[PDB]
Order: C-alpha cells, then sequence, then structure tokens
RNA sequence: UUUCACUCAUUUCGUUAAAUGUUAA
RNA sequence: UGUAAGUUAGCAAGAAAGAGUAGCUCUGGUGAUUAUCGAAUCAGAACUUUAAAGGUUAGGGGAAUCCGACUGUUUAAUAAAAACAUAGCAUUCUGAUAAAUCUAAAAGGUUCAUUACAGAAUGUGAUUUCUGCCCAGUGCUCUG
RNA sequence: AGGAUUGAAAGGGAAUAAGAUUAAUAGUUCUUAAUCAAGAGAAAUGGUAACAUAUCAUGAACUUUAAAAUGGAGUGUGAAAAUCUACGGAAGAGUUCUCUUUUCUUCUUAACAAAAGUAAAUUCCACUGAAAUGAAUCAAUCAGAGAAGUGGAAUUUAUUGGCUUUGUAAGAAAUUCAAUGAAUUGUGGUAUUUUUGCAGUCUUCAUAAAAAUUAAAGGGAAUCUUUUGCUCGUAC
C-alpha cells in the first residue's frame, strides 16, 4: 500500500519528511491498545489526553498524553517504593 | 458439606437481596421442574427493631416482633456464613420442604405468621443475635 | 501613539478566561484535626478531563470526619491513580503514589507534586502535566524543608506543609508537534485570547514601538530594562544575554 | 404532496421544536408536536442504564404507577443487581474479616 | 373513549348510577352501544341481534336515548 | 547606629473561624 | 487502453495520448423462497441509419523562471497580492505576596477555575542543508 | 437551611386534537372527544434470577444517586410519510374515424387510550462449560472475571406498547348520483428520497452549559364524583 509513510499518509504531502517522522511515533503509540495492569488484556484505549480506559475491565487509570506509562512517570513509581521499604525498615 | 440444614446463609440477588436465611432442604441437582440446585430457606424479612426502657410494654412487643419469609432460592444466588442455628429449637422451620412450595401461589400466610412469631419469641431471650441483626450493606 | 496590545490586554474584555467548562478550583482538602493528626480515606470514583489544562482531573470523594454525608473533592491526578482506589490525606499516610503527606515525612529524594507553598494553602508548585518537585533535604531545628522546584530553582517551605506524592499525569503532552493552524486555534478554546500574534514589525509606528519604516526592522536594541514603562516594554525585558545558547 | 406549516408561533428547527407531519381524513397532512428523547437511570457506581423503568421524561415519572418506577430489590432504582451484589458482600466479608483479624484474634 | 369487551360490564356500568346518555348506532354488520358517562365514552361493539334486545331492555327510561341510522342527527 | 529575640500594630492567606496550646487519660 | 521528468516517496495525474458511445431485435452474469417471485446494473451479438456525450450541463494542454511552503486573512467604496496569519525554529523574564498590566483611589481588576509541559514579551516563517567573524560604539546585564 | 436583583417570545418547561364556521379570528369560536395542576367528598405478594403486579400494599428528619443535561464525522439498519409500482376493483372525466380491454382523478382519518396478531436492535438472567478454538459485522468486535446453544427478563423504535388492528369513527371527510336523500372507501413490494430512532466505528494538546423541577434509594420518626384555572399577546 506504502513504501514508507504508513500512518502519516493521511497528511498527504504538506507538513515536511521530518515533522511527519515526528508525528508518526507519536500517533501510532496514541491510537494502540496497552496491557491493562489490573486484568492483563490489551484493552486499554486513551480517551482524552492523560486518561486510559480498560474496555473490557471497567477502570480509567490516568497516564501519559500519548502512552499509558511514561518512562519518567515509571521510575518515579519505582523510586517511592524504594523510599517506602527503606522507611518503613528501621 | 457447606450447604446442610440449619446453616445460616445471606441472599445476593432478588426481592430479599441482603436478608439473613436459614437452610432448611438442599437439592444441589434440582428437580424436574427446578433445573438447578436450589435451597429452601427460611429468612428474617424484616429485622427486629431495637427499644428503650421508656416505651410501653405493650410497644416493645410490636417493636421487636420479626416478619419472615420462606423462599426457594438458588445456590448460587445464596452466600453461606459461619454461623450454624440449632434446627431443634426452630422446630418450625423443619417443616420446610420442597413440596410445601408450589409455583405461582402465594405461601401460606398462617404458617409464615407462625415461625415469625418463633423468630420473634426467641430473639426476645436474646439466644440468637447475629441471625436477628439486620445487615448494613 | 495608541495603546499596545499588552495594554489592552489588562483590562480583561475579550481577554478574559474562557472558564465555562471547567470542572472547578484543583485542590487539596481544608487543613483540619484529622489530617493534622490522623488520615481521611478518600475515593477516587472517577477521572475527568478539564478543559483548558492537560493534565486530568480526579473526583475524590472523602466522608465527612466531623458531619455526616460526604466531602466531594476534586484533585489534580497523578499518574497511576486509577478509578476505585483509595487515597489517604493525613500526617499518617503510608508512602504511596497517591497519598497527601506533609513535606517532612517524606524521605529525601521523594517526587511529589502540588505542593503547597504555605501550610494550608491548597497547593501551588508541580501542578502542569508531567511535572514534580524534589524533596532534598530536611532541617528539624526551625521546621523546613529544602525542594528543587520544577524550573530547577530550590525553595524552602515549612515541614508540615502538605503535598501529593507522585507525578502530574498526562505527561509528554507538548512533545507531540502542532502542525496546523486550525489545531493551535482549538488549543486556546478553553484559555485567554492570545493566539494569532502579529509581529510589531508589521504593525505602524502607532501601534508598537518596532512598528517600522520602509524595511520591516526594529532600529533600536530589544533589550530594555525592567523599569520601562507599560507601553514601551516590548521585547526582552532586562536581558543577561541574548543569542543563541551554548 | 400536501406541504405543511408549523402551528405554533415558533419558526426553528430547535430540540423543542419538533414536528412530525401525520396524514388525516381528506387526504390533509397535519402537524404535531413530538416529545424528546430521554435517557433513563445509571447505577450509582458503574454507570450503567438500569432495567425495569422507562426513559421518559422527569415529571412523567409521578404520572405512572407506584411500582412502575422502581425495581422491588435493596437499593432498586439506584443500583445495579450487580452492583448491589458486590455491597453485600462488602459489607459481610470485611465485617467478618474485622472479626477474626481484631476483636480477639 | 373506552372500549368494554364482554357483556357483563355493560350491565354492570348501565346499572350503575354514573350513566349521563346513551347512543345506539346501527352499522351494516355490527350495532355499537355507545354510553355517555361522567368522564368516558364507553362503547360495546355487538354482532347479535337477541344480545341487542336484552341490551335495550337494560337501558333505564330516564336516561335519553338517541338512535342513529345511516342518517346522521 | 548596626546585629539580634519577640508580637502588638501591618502584610498575604483558610475554613462550616470544626479539637490551637498546655496538663490530664 | 495508456501516462514522463521531478519528488518531502505521500504525489505529479483527470498528466500527456488514443479508441468506443445512436436506434432496433436479442443473448448471458449477479438472488429470494422453496416450481413461483424480484432488482436495476454489467458484458456480448446481428441489423439499420442522417455513424451517435454535446438540446442543456460540461477540464484547453505542455516546457520553464521568480515569490510565498501549504489550508486561511486582508485596505466596506480604485491595491487580494510576493503583504498579514500559520505550523516549525530561537531568544528574554517570572516560584505566584511573582511577571505582564488596567485604574484618580481602592479588603480594586485581567491572564489566573492558573503554577514553569505555566504565564507574560519578542524575532524568523513548513521540510532538507546551514547559520561564518566582530563586545570597539549604543543598548541590556553582573552573583562585582 | 444558605445566600440578594435583573438577563432567552430560538436554551430548560405540567396539560388538546379532528371536523365545521367568518366579508377578516381561530392548536383561541362551535360540535364531538381528551388531558393537566390545585383542592373537596408493627404496615402486601409472585419469580431461582434478570424482574412483575386497574392507587393499592404507611414511610418524617437527614444523606446520596439519577433525570432535566450535552460535540462532530462516517457506515449499517428498524419504522412512518411522499414518489413509483404488482394484483383486484367501484365512480367520474379526456381521446375516438386511425388505433387505444385505453390515459387521468377519488378510494382518507386526529388527540387520547386498548391489547386479537406480530417485528428489528441492544443489555442482562438460568442450565452447561469452549482448544481440533470458536461466535459474528458492510466494518468491527467478543469469550474460563465465561463464548456459542436452549429457555427467559428488560428498554428503545415521533401517545398508551414499535407495526397491522381496535375504541374515537363514519354519524366526519373525499369522489359520484338523484331531487334533502342515496352508493363505495381490499391486499401487497428483496424499489428511490425524506423524516425519525438504534447499533457499534473514527476524531480532538477541542471532551463539547446551569437552575427551576421530578423520582428513586439508605434510615426508621409518627400511629370514583365534583369545584376552580387569574393578567397580557393573538388582525396583516
Amino acid at each position: 500500500r506504502t513504501k514508507k509513510v504508513g500512518i502519516v499518509g493521511k497528511y498527504g504531502t504538506r507538513y515536511g519528511a521530518s515533522l511527519r517522522k515526528v508525528i508518526k511515533k507519536i500517533e501510532i503509540a496514541q491510537h494502540s491498545k496497552y496491557v491493562c495492569p489490573f486484568c492483563c488484556k490489551e484493552a486499554v484505549r486513551r480517551t482524552a489526553c492523560g486518561i486510559w480506559e480498560c474496555k473490557g475491565c471497567g477502570k480509567q487509570i490516568a497516564g501519559g498524553a500519548y502512552t499509558l506509562s511514561t518512562i519518567s512517570g515509571a521510575t518515579v513509581r519505582s523510586t517511592v517504593r524504594r523510599l517506602r521499604d527503606a522507611k518503613n525498615s528501621q | 458439606k457447606i450447604l446442610a440444614p440449619g446453616r445460616v446463609v445471606i441472599i445476593l440477588s432478588g426481592r430479599f437481596a441482603g436478608k439473613k436465611a436459614v437452610v432448611s432442604s438442599v437439592n444441589l441437582q434440582g428437580t424436574k421442574d427446578r433445573k438447578y440446585g436450589f435451597v429452601t430457606v427460611v429468612g428474617v424479612e424484616r429485622a427486629p427493631l431495637k427499644i428503650t426502657r421508656k416505651m410501653s410494654a405493650k410497644v416493645q412487643e410490636m417493636r421487636t416482633s420479626v416478619k419472615s419469609f420462606c423462599k426457594v432460592i438458588n445456590v448460587n444466588h445464596v452466600m453461606p456464613t459461619k454461623y450454624t442455628v440449632n434446627l431443634e429449637q426452630f422446630n418450625l422451620i423443619k417443616q420446610v420442604k420442597i413440596n410445601n412450595f408450589e409455583a405461582g401461589k402465594v405461601y401460606p400466610i398462617s404458617q409464615k405468621k407462625a415461625i415469625s412469631s418463633q423468630f420473634a419469641e426467641e430473639y426476645r431471650k436474646g439466644k440468637e443475635s447475629w441471625l436477628f441483626t439486620k445487615l448494613r450493606f | 501613539g495608541r495603546r499596545t496590545l499588552s495594554q489592552r490586554k489588562g483590562r480583561g474584555s475579550i481577554f478574559k478566561s474562557r472558564s465555562h467548562h471547567k470542572l472547578g478550583v484543583a485542590q487539596h482538602r481544608a487543613i483540619d484535626f484529622f489530617e493534622r493528626h490522623s488520615t481521611v480515606r478518600g475515593l477516587v470514583k472517577s477521572i475527568e478531563h478539564d478543559p483548558g489544562r492537560g493534565a486530568p482531573l480526579a473526583r475524590v470523594v472523602f466522608r465527612n470526619p466531623r458531619q455526616y454525608g460526604l466531602d466531594k473533592e476534586l484533585f489534580i491526578c497523578a499518574e497511576g491513580l486509577y478509578s476505585g482506589q483509595y487515597i489517604y490525606c493525613g500526617s499518617k499516610a503510608s508512602l504511596h503514589i497517591g497519598n497527601v503527606l506533609p513535606i517532612g515525612q517524606c524521605p529525601e529524594g521523594t517526587v511529589v507534586c502540588n505542593v503547597e507553598s504555605k501550610p494550608g494553602d491548597r497547593g501551588i508548585i508541580a501542578r502542569a502535566s508531567g511535572n514534580y518537585a524534589t524533596v532534598i533535604s530536611h532541617n528539624a531545628d526551625n521546621e523546613t524543608t529544602r525542594i528543587r522546584l520544577p524550573s530547577g530553582a530550590k525553595k524552602t517551605l515549612k515541614s508540615n506543609c502538605r503535598a501529593m506524592v507522585g507525578i502530574i499525569a498526562g505527561g509528554g503532552r507538548t512533545e507531540k508537534p502542532i502542525l496546523k493552524a486550525g489545531v493551535a486555534y482549538r488549543m486556546y478554546k478553553a484559555k485567554r485570547t492570545t493566539w494569532p500574534r502579529v509581529r510589531g514589525v508589521a504593525m505602524n509606528p502607532v501601534d508598537h514601538p518596532h512598528g517600522g519604516g520602509n524595511h520591516q526592522h526594529v532600529g533600536h536594541p530589544t533589550t530594555l530594562k525592567r523599569s520601562s514603562p507599560p507601553g514601551q516594554k516590548a521585547g526582552k525585558v532586562a536581558a543577561r544575554r541574548t543569542g543563541l545558547i551554548r | 404532496a400536501v406541504r405543511v406549516t408549523y402551528v405554533r408561533k415558533h419558526s426553528y428547527n430547535t430540540k423543542s421544536n419538533g414536528i412530525r407531519i401525520v396524514k388525516t381524513a381528506g387526504g390533509n397532512m397535519t402537524v404535531q408536536h413530538r416529545q424528546k428523547i430521554s435517557n433513563g437511570v445509571r447505577c450509582g457506581d458503574c454507570g450503567c442504564v438500569l432495567a425495569g423503568i422507562r426513559h421518559i421524561r422527569p415529571h412523567q415519572y409521578g404520572w405512572l404507577g407506584k411500582s412502575k418506577r422502581t425495581v422491588t430489590r435493596a437499593y432498586g432504582g439506584v443500583k445495579c443487581h450487580k452492583c448491589v451484589q458486590k455491597k453485600i458482600l462488602r459489607a459481610f466479608l470485611i465485617n467478618e474479616h474485622n472479626l477474626i483479624k481484631l476483636a480477639a484474634a | 373513549p373506552k372500549q368494554v369487551q364482554e357483556f357483563k360490564q355493560i350491565l354492570k356500568l348501565l346499572k350503575s348510577g354514573s350513566i349521563r346518555a346513551v347512543r345506539v348506532k346501527t352499522n351494516g354488520e355490527n350495532t355499537k352501544f355507545k354510553v355517555r358517562c361522567a368522564k368516558y365514552l364507553y362503547t360495546y361493539i355487538c354482532a347479535d341481534k337477541a344480545k341487542a334486545e336484552e341490551l335495550k331492555k337494560a337501558i333505564p327510561k330516564d336516561i335519553h336515548v338517541v338512535e342513529i341510522a345511516k342518517k346522521a342527527p
């Protein structure tokens, strides 16, 4: 169908090759489904910027703007868990 | 056996949702007309109200009164509890069988009030409490 | 000359905030005894989209520590919160994401958000999407703690200021390139009237200090003192430096 | 075809100005005023449309019979049956756990 | 307007003291007994001539009776 | 005169002015 | 049926270019229901003539150069554009009791139902490739 | 108990229709037929369940939930109307020296209620437990937190309950005939458009009103007939 312009062929030929490249990565990850942390189903889809909803599972999760979990938001959860364990133990 | 006569269950669905009942007869296979595993229970439809020392003794009788019910219920719509009553004490419950229940017709009112009086007198003596105390969802 | 556009902005006639569909004020609940000396548990009923801001808002419901009823609060979602979650606010709250703790109980290195600059003022710092503040150190002598603001500045606050543990949801919002003028037009649907910005050099000498002559150019340096009156303060203000940074 | 006219003095195709054109004796076509489409009820927890209650205007519920505006169950009309079942189990299981965990463990 | 189905109700209605007027209509196939009450106009479609006569005797003489035919009054 | 300590005018805030402080349990 | 150079590989492109099309008489494909019933659609064949989209409706095409990237806006009544906007790029200030800024004053007002992924002030004008040297002069600034 | 005034003849909103009538007003008058609001004369059953019962079958303070009350695009489809058409007719009209079993017109029905017969779509309930993986759409999409199958319950579909049908109601109205009185008023379509709903899909750094007002729930405090419906606009 297309050689390399997969999802950004809807933009035609009018936004610059570099800009169409950057928006392609974000638009693919924004429209994909993610593994739902409570029922382990590929059933989470974005409803609004920052709000993700598990379809066959009935849960609303706050997340990144275009991805369910951000890299910055994942290390922080790891960091707080380590901090809490150290504080709770002595 | 989890579901045995004298076992106290809590009804999960239907008009009597949340009421506490007592198992009388168990049938996990189901009859010809009953295509499901059921159990015949007798429960407290309206729990007795608390009373103080100011009401007249005739008020304390009607306030502590218990309105009961008898109903065939699917075993998937009851959650058995850890409390067991003595069917010897509640001998009126022991007479509630599957053949006592007919489909579509009113259960005999005289029998219902008979067990209702038996429930009330037992509570007036305070012997059983968790069965007669109301469940707050 | 005329009155420039920055002067007309301070009167607030067509530049008023377009806040009609907004959910409300997003903040911690008012401080009380049960938050000072205990913990109150709230339930995250739902997560909603507040117009004009990039982070989602949580409709938390505390009960009523002193009366009968419900205390419907409206928090700013931390990343990872979900519907039906329980969150605890108070001095004895556990160090979990979404919990509200005084900034003194957080171990050094904890990442917080929606911090109160003053005790009980219900949230000031680290409120945009994906933003957070880090606890630097404590000082039990005068009950002060040091935090690192999202701009990099260091600020000292009282040790009993409240904050929410985690990261404000909706991060990475501004990395997606707007592509069309129309898309930028829709961004200010629930904001002020600022978008289509005419360059000062394209105006006339009456309209703007930059309004030029036979060639589109400024003419005088664009770095100005902080003390310039409103009307000529156009461009870089109190600029310690200019040009591309190295 | 017979062309018609608005009977009331509203002249705009608003939500409350909906009309229906029906036939009438003599081949003439008359104009009716049709009611707005309404939503029903929702479970207080899961936000699902309840069964057993019609989708009518709020005031028309008073005209209906006493039994036709609710469902004969605990929290009937405000919570679904699934919503209610979770309520009962939570109230019973947590209370039972409290008796064993604390209260003479 | 309301329609009564069987013969028992109309006589009970006729014997009731809430009546106001009676109009009888004869069609090409059936006979209709429209009873004008205070609120509604009850009617009864009758196709049996003998049963129609039984109805006509059931009408109290005090009430006014209107007979309608191929020509309206 | 400078540097301190305080609050008491003064500023900026928050709430239904809803357990502040000190003893007691 | 056929379609080039160029290209951000999406386009150019209805590229360019050629052939067919009427009337009448027929033939076949595409289903429903279980022999009866039903739909406009496509393909094909003899014959005839005044050789057939054209009553009406209904793209002229190609090779290049300059400017603006594009969609958009504009001097109501002589300028519709290469001008304005735009997305993208870059710079400056501000931790909110702030920055900008209206007011004679004000428990006054706007961005702000806001909190640096934010607010306010500017230049350039998509993409690609690249932004060289100069701090003397005038500004701005210094933690001096 | 919590916050004053005003602000919409296109936003929210209790309740009416058909025929007739005037030189001119008519959801306003008349005939017929309805509806709404405010008044007057120890407390229920059935169903396993989803849930159901001509008012029935008590339900105060207080609290919560829902409705009023929510963008747009595009696809599929239910129903009504219009147009076209199949079969069967009844009445009238046009053409007719050339033919034409011919061409045209009429064959209708309200608000509010009833429940013979019978639909489409979605969501739930019970039995059972799917792998050799199945079920399904134009597209999708779904399943051991339970598919498909069978049997049920509910809601929506321009008023009751969606369509035919019924009461209103043929006594009206339309088309003819006679001189006020007489006649008829079937059944369909795997066709097009419009209107109105429904189902899922796509899209947003856009998420696309509030109150008056109504109902339900948690809690257990207490022990059919009839009257009236004011002010203002209403011509063109």
